[PDB]
């Protein structure tokens, strides 16, 4: 996980940053999967990121 | 798959209690309930249909 934050302006927590970490293996490897995270943990912030 | 729960982000999340409140059925609801039970038995309850 080596994200370039620019235009991230909002702030994200550690486990959501790990959400982008595990999301980096999807598009880079051309793999598609289901992301199911506990409700209230901000999956939408991960998608926007 | 990707799955995380609140246990990792826990200890900053407040408590969650599930209460059970019992409310006795009213008078006209007791009459109407038994009435629909008997009238349902006139239809054979339609349990196995
Ligand atoms: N970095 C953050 N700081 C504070 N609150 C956040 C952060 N990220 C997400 N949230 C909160 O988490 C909620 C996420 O809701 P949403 O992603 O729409 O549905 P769900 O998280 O249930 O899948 C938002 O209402 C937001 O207020
Ligand atoms: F999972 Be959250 F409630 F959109």
């Amino acid at each position: 996980d080596v994200p370039v934050p620019s235009l991230l302006r909002g702030n994200l927590r550690t486990y959501q940053k790990q959400g982008l970490n595990w999301l980096a293996s999807l598009y880079n490897n051309h793999t598609n999967g289901i992301l199911a995270d506990e409700m209230g943990l901000g999956k939408t912030i991960q998608t926007i990121s | 798959l990707l799955r995380r729960l609140k246990a990792d982000v826990e200890k900053q999340m407040p408590a969650k209690y599930e209460h059970i409140v019992y409310c006795k059925l009213s008078k006209r609801q007791r009459f109407l309930y038994d009435d629909f039970m008997s009238r349902a038995q006139t239809k054979a309850t339609l349990a196995s249909g």
